[PDB]
RNA sequence: GCCGAAGUCCUUCGGUUAAAGUUCUAAUUGGGACUCCCUGCGUAGCAGGUGGAAGAGGGUAGCAAUAACAGGUCCGUGAUGCCCUUUAGAUGCUCUGGGCUGCACGCGUGCUACAAUGUUAGGACAAUAGGAGCGAGCCUGAGAGGGUGCGCUACUCUUAUAAUCCCUAACGUAGUUGGGAUUGACGUUUGUAAUCAGCGUCAUGAACCAGGAAUCCCUUGUAAAUGUGUGUCAACAACGCA
């Protein structure tokens, strides 16, 4: 047996978390929406990470992953954010510790998605906006019927 | 008298002192007590403390 | 052969102590925001002294305690009776020793060698 | 018709809520295909197979880590359905006892917790190491 | 010991593999770098050379391991 | 009427039971109508022996704090009669809302 | 076996069959962050094996290296910047660095600092306690 | 509770435990109750001496395969290797994994052993599936260990021989030591 | 149930002094398990079993007799006998500086590793504490950090989307993307002071291939792994208590 919904069509909630993100990820690149920073690409998504990023187009799968997780948890703020993305951090001989993320790196992000609409701030953290929540459910009837 | 080096925040300032020893080896700072650790045991139930 | 960050001897010392400390290590420029007024003073008033006395001879010792100065292209070629807690040690100072901590030219203790046994 | 029980792994909290409706089966939000694992899709599933057409499932939790947090939703999916039998009796004891069979965890839950840290040591009942002479 | 194996694919060795490899019920990276003598880096990515191509479907899509089989149409 | 909240606070459970049966009490007499917040565990965890000899070993003196919260409408007249317990070892924070 | 291992560039010699990043980090002077932002600044791909690298394609990649400052680099990057002698930011490389950071450590003996001494005597620096550990 | 099977691949129709053997059988645990879809459990299994038969068999391996030191706890990562050997198992051969892991755990665990002269005592059926899965598992870690080979793969080649009764196995090359050892002391 | 936003015929979110409550949450009063029940063994009791939230002191702690050790503490005390110090160029008290951190070496408790059941990169659930100090949100900078200071006298606001695990890639048995010691410089915070403090950045890239004779701890939510608080604390945990 499966879980099954009502409401026929998928939703940002209903397809599965790895194959969404990366969708979403996709995109921001055709669209040219979010944009690369150009400051940036050999930075280190946080002081505790010992290498760059593989990916060359890391940025907007991150970009994704914030606008996913705004939507989850209907707010999101920054050094909520930053926390989140954190690790532990791994060289030293002492025990690990959780140390937080970059912030520059997602402020530069959550300024770069309010160009385009896609969240407003607001009281607490910020939280999507009309035209936000319906690129995502754009996205679900893409990869839904994949 | 009035001992010249500042002593703001610094082991030997005279609120760290156990209040009632007058001494400073083994203080309790937390929840404002200021009273070093034989000291504190000595009269411990007197203040509400007990073992559970 | 000597300069210090591209700038030689001399046009360190014309350019005084305000701009000099722009391109200090910023440990040290630190000490000079926080914490330089009426001790320190003196001291560059008193190797002011000693400095102009003097002229083949080497000036006389001025000795201190305080151990936490930077050292400035200002006083080179002074001697100064820096404290080991116990003996005013006198250290002549080099072009080489700019921008270090006046510390540790005085060693507080001794090198050690080791016997025998036990 | 509804019913609302709990289930309850370590320091999990499931509680889940039965309606009238067409066979959804929803944790926090979301039907229970996604748990992203293989293992614990399979794992919160045990229920249904052995037994819901009629019901509505409503799934909510809190507490615990990945594993008991499972653990606690095959109680309350499992006792919800059991107790939604019970008060909309026959039939009750005889699917209650498909579950009894398979296995206890299902319907009891474990009373087992952690034993307090003591002195003298890096846990309960370990303790550091010793020297001599 | 030292048992190095080697990071170049020959273009004799390629012939050989089309051959032997599709014959084999369950393959991973890891019993090439026994038979043919080289890096299992390699050993990877000419698996995944032949998969797009034709022959030899993943009988294992999961992330760590990963087994290739013949290919029934 | 400034619907009114006490706020009785204590450290030790008979003593807080006589205040809560009286405040209770009083709201049966003056008939206003009346509308527990969860203990504390002050734990201090001193090393027993003075000196360092011997095996390490710890007593745990925990105090306890016990807080419940009445509170009704109430006309300002028929509050100063009410609030008038006098424990010992037992608070009552008066707080308008 | 067209290509080449053991390949020669910048007076030490560098691996080949080792993933060009990795290989550069044999070289004194870059290492794996800095290989990583030589190659992406290169700008090719990390991952091709320094077997190959065709020497139109060798020659970028010790340009980059001498002269990070001009080839895009932020310059927090970099191994010195602004060194006391020069005031000015660029950073060692190869058979440079095993002679030039004797001087700094030559330099500190002939002014009797602290550890100037510590190096001579073949001591723990930094502020490390000796009594047990470090023998 | 009609189709009931490991993995939501393999089932337990087969595995025949009375064409397996006289004895041993029985301290097997995979006589219905056992079966489970999953090998993952809430254990109440170390309460009261016996209730460790009561376990399924296959859970039992991979606490087993639960060494040493940094892999302790973490069971959720040793189910994974116990199904990518039963792939390996299933697909190659044809057979599917269960019978041939059965086989495996008859024949690996030795009749008698040197109770401390020193006099060669007798074995309970309990005792020798147990010193099964270690010798087994044991092989399977110290084979792994530096090898540049899945162990998922190397539980695999450990598991097929000790069906076949050979001596590439180190379960089965073990006990003949074992096994021998109590013939000599007696 | 209302009013929103998307979906766009009924699914999911956010809000609400708005009507009914108590399954989760919080904590007071009581109930509950006694070898009572059955069968074996030997009255006292024992072993197994059914039921049961729990079964054999329900688990874990706390409290703990008399009788002593010339065991410890006059460096906790306005607890203290005697001895000497008060000849103030003090063994009283205090300021500047230095020590307790000095290293041919020997032992105790610990930490991190020696990898592929792994590391690297990207993506995807806790509890117990503490806080008129915690520090919201939003700007600034690669990073550490910096500026502005909303809420909270706390189940309300805050430290606070923990980490093993899980899922996609990269690597390939090598002292190697294992390991992160030791050194060079720059960028900073705390402080009267960084000369022996912590954090960041780029470079430097060691010993270690599982450890002889020996020894330690442990029986169930235990061991082992895995993080988080708290005590000390201006700043600093590889430590203690949870």
């Amino acid at each position: 047996i499966g879980g099954k919904t009502g409401h026929k069509g998928f939703q940002a909630r209903e397809i599965s978390a790895d194959v969404f993100v990366n969708a979403l990820a996709k995109h921001f690149q055709e669209n040219r929406i979010v944009k690369p920073p150009e400051w940036a690409d050999l930075v280190k998504t946080a002081a505790l990470k010992q290498m760059a990023p593989s990916n060359q187009n890391w940025f907007y799968t991150r970009a994704a992953a914030v606008i996913r997780q705004i939507y989850m948890h209907h707010d999101a703020s920054l050094s909520g954010l930053s926390f989140h993305y954190g690790a532990n951090l791994k060289a030293v001989t002492m025990p690990k510790h959780h140390h937080n993320a970059s912030r520059k790196v997602i402020r530069s992000i959550l300024q770069q998605l309010e160009k385009s609409d896609l969240v407003k701030v607001g009281e607490k953290g910020r939280q999507l906006t009309p035209k936000g929540q319906r690129l995502l459910d754009q996205v679900a009837t893409s990869c839904g019927k994949k | 008298f009035v001992p010249k080096h500042p002593r703001d925040n610094a082991k030997g300032s005279v609120e760290r002192s156990c209040r009632i020893c007058g001494k400073r080896r083994g203080v309790i700072r937390q929840y404002r007590l200021n009273i070093c650790r034989r000291c504190f045991r000595e009269r411990a139930e007197l203040l509400g403390f007990k073992k559970y | 052969n000597y300069t210090y960050r591209g700038k030689t001897l001399d046009d360190l010392r014309a350019m005084e102590l305000k701009d000099f400390v722009e391109l200090l290590p910023t440990k040290r420029r630190r000490f000079i925001s926080r914490s330089f007024d009426l001790k320190h003073v003196h001291l560059i008033e008193k190797l002011k002294k000693a400095r102009q006395a003097v002229a083949g001879v080497r000036p006389p010792v001025v000795k201190t305690h305080l151990r936490h100065m930077v050292i400035l292209p200002e006083f080179v070629d002074n001697v100064i009776g820096i404290y080991d807690g116990h003996v005013f040690f006198e250290v002549q100072i080099k072009p080489e020793m700019i921008g270090h901590v006046l510390a540790d030219f005085a060693p507080s203790k001794k090198v050690v060698k080791h016997s025998k046994a036990g | 018709k509804s019913v609302q029980v709990f289930g309850r792994k370590k320091t999990a909290t499931a509680v889940a809520y039965c309606c009238e409706g067409s066979g959804l089966i929803k944790l926090n939000g979301t039907p229970i295909n996604m748990v992203s694992s293989e293992t614990l899709r399979a794992k919160i599933l045990e229920p249904l197979q052995l037994i819901w057409g009629n019901l509505d499932i409503r799934v909510r939790v809190h507490g615990g880590g990945h594993v008991a947090q499972v653990y606690a939703i095959r109680q309350a999916v499992a006792k919800a359905i059991v107790a939604y039998y019970q008060k909309y009796e026959a039939t009750k004891t005889e699917i209650k006892n498909t579950l009894l069979g398979y296995d206890r965890t299902l319907l009891v839950a474990d009373p087992r917790r952690m034993e307090p840290k003591k002195f003298g040591g890096q846990g309960a009942r370990v303790r550091r190491q010793m020297s001599y002479r | 010991e030292k048992r190095e194996w080697a990071v170049i694919i020959t273009p004799e060795q390629a012939a050989d593999m089309v051959k032997s490899v599709p014959k084999n019920k369950v393959i991973s990276a890891g019993k090439l770098a026994e038979r043919y003598k080289i890096s299992l880096t390699c050993a990877r990515k000419a698996l995944e050379a032949l998969t797009a191509e034709g022959k030899i479907v993943p009988v294992i899509n999961g992330h760590d391991l990963k087994c290739y089989g013949p290919h029934p149409d | 009427v400034q619907k009114i909240r006490l706020t009785i606070t204590s450290s030790k459970l008979p003593n807080l039971q006589r205040v809560v049966g009286n405040l209770m009490g009083k709201l049966k007499k003056g008939n206003l109508e009346v509308r527990p917040m969860p203990r504390r565990r002050l734990r201090i965890t001193t090393r027993r022996a003075p000196c360092g000899n011997g095996t390490e070993t710890y007593d745990h003196f925990e105090l306890r704090i016990y807080k419940r919260v009445i509170d009704f409408q109430g006309t300002a007249e028929a509050v100063k009669q009410v609030t008038q317990a006098l424990e010992p070892d037992v608070h009552v924070e008066v707080s308008v809302i | 076996a067209a290509f080449r291992d053991m390949v020669r560039m910048l007076s030490t010699n560098v691996d080949g069959r080792r993933p060009l990043y990795l290989a550069l980090t044999n070289i004194s002077g870059i290492g794996r962050r800095f290989a990583y932002a030589v190659v992406r600044r290169a700008g090719l791909d990390p991952l091709r094996r320094a077997g190959t690298l065709t020497p139109k394609e060798e020659e970028l990649i010790v340009s980059i290296i001498q002269n990070p400052t001009e080839h895009q680099i932020p310059v927090w990057m970099l191994n010195r910047r602004f060194d006391r002698a020069t005031g000015q930011n660029t950073h060692w490389v190869a058979t440079d660095l095993g002679a030039n950071i004797r001087a700094e450590i030559e330099r500190m003996k002939k002014m009797r600092m602290k550890r100037g001494i510590r190096h001579g005597l073949g001591l723990k620096v930094r502020g490390q306690c000796t009594k047990s550990t470090g023998r | 509770m009609e189709g009931v099977k490991l993995f939501g691949k393999y089932d337990y129709s087969d595995v025949d435990f009375s064409q397996l053997d006289p004895a041993l059988v029985d301290y097997i645990s995979v006589h219905e109750k056992q079966h489970v879809m999953v090998p993952h459990t809430a254990g109440r299994y170390v309460h009261k001496r016996f209730q460790k038969v009561s376990c399924p068999l296959v859970e039992r391996l991979c606490n087993h395969l639960m060494s040493r030191g940094r892999n302790t706890g973490k069971k959720l990562l040793a189910i994974r290797i116990v199904e990518h050997a039963f792939d390996i198992i299933a697909l190659s051969t044809g057979q599917n994994p269960i019978v041939t892991f059965v086989k495996g755990v008859q024949y690996c665990g030795a009749r008698e052993d040197s109770t401390r002269r020193r006099q060669a005592c007798d074995v309970s059926p309990l005792r020798r599936i147990d010193q099964a899965l270690s010798l087994i598992t044991e092989g399977v870690r110290k084979a792994a260990f530096r090898s540049s080979r899945n162990i998922a793969e190397c539980l695999a080649d450990e598991l097929i021989a000790a069906s076949n009764n050979d001596q590439t196995s180190y379960a089965c090359r073990k006990k003949d030591e074992l096994e021998r050892i109590a013939k000599s002391n007696r």
